[PDB]
């Protein structure tokens, strides 16, 4: 019950940082074609746009 | 004699659990900040055109002692 506030404070350090969201964004851009075709599950998955959850 | 006794929920259940993200506003328009900054960048030329004018005038007297003493 306390544990959504830690979660708020992790996301007030990085989300919205321009520093972290300049080392994050558009790195390591996967297809969904290639995620499929080289194995990847998970989040590697589900970030680019597959919807599947086992 | 004796019941069951393991580890349960409390009748009812448990309270409600926050998950959801919670990243509130603090809040001031980019206009607000912009004049913020303007106004205090004005009150600090002002300042400083009189204290840099009153400086001129005190280095003028100090010039016209140094005039007066050099004979």
């Amino acid at each position: 019950k306390n544990f959504s506030f830690r979660i708020d404070e992790l996301e007030e350090m990085l989300t919205n940082n321009r520093i972290w969201r300049n080392r994050t964004v558009d790195i390591g851009v996967v297809t969904a074609e290639d995620a499929l075709n080289y194995g990847f599950s998970g989040v590697m998955l589900r970030g680019s746009g597959i919807q599947w959850d086992l | 004699a004796s019941k069951v006794k393991q580890d349960m929920p409390p009748p009812g259940g448990y309270g409600p659990i926050d998950y959801k993200r919670n990243l509130p506003r603090r809040g001031l328009s980019g206009y607000s900040m912009f004049a913020v900054g303007i106004g205090t960048l004005l009150f600090g030329y002002w300042s400083m055109m009189k204290w840099n004018r009153e400086r001129r005038r005190l280095q003028i007297e100090d010039f016209e002692a140094r005039i007066a003493l050099m004979p």
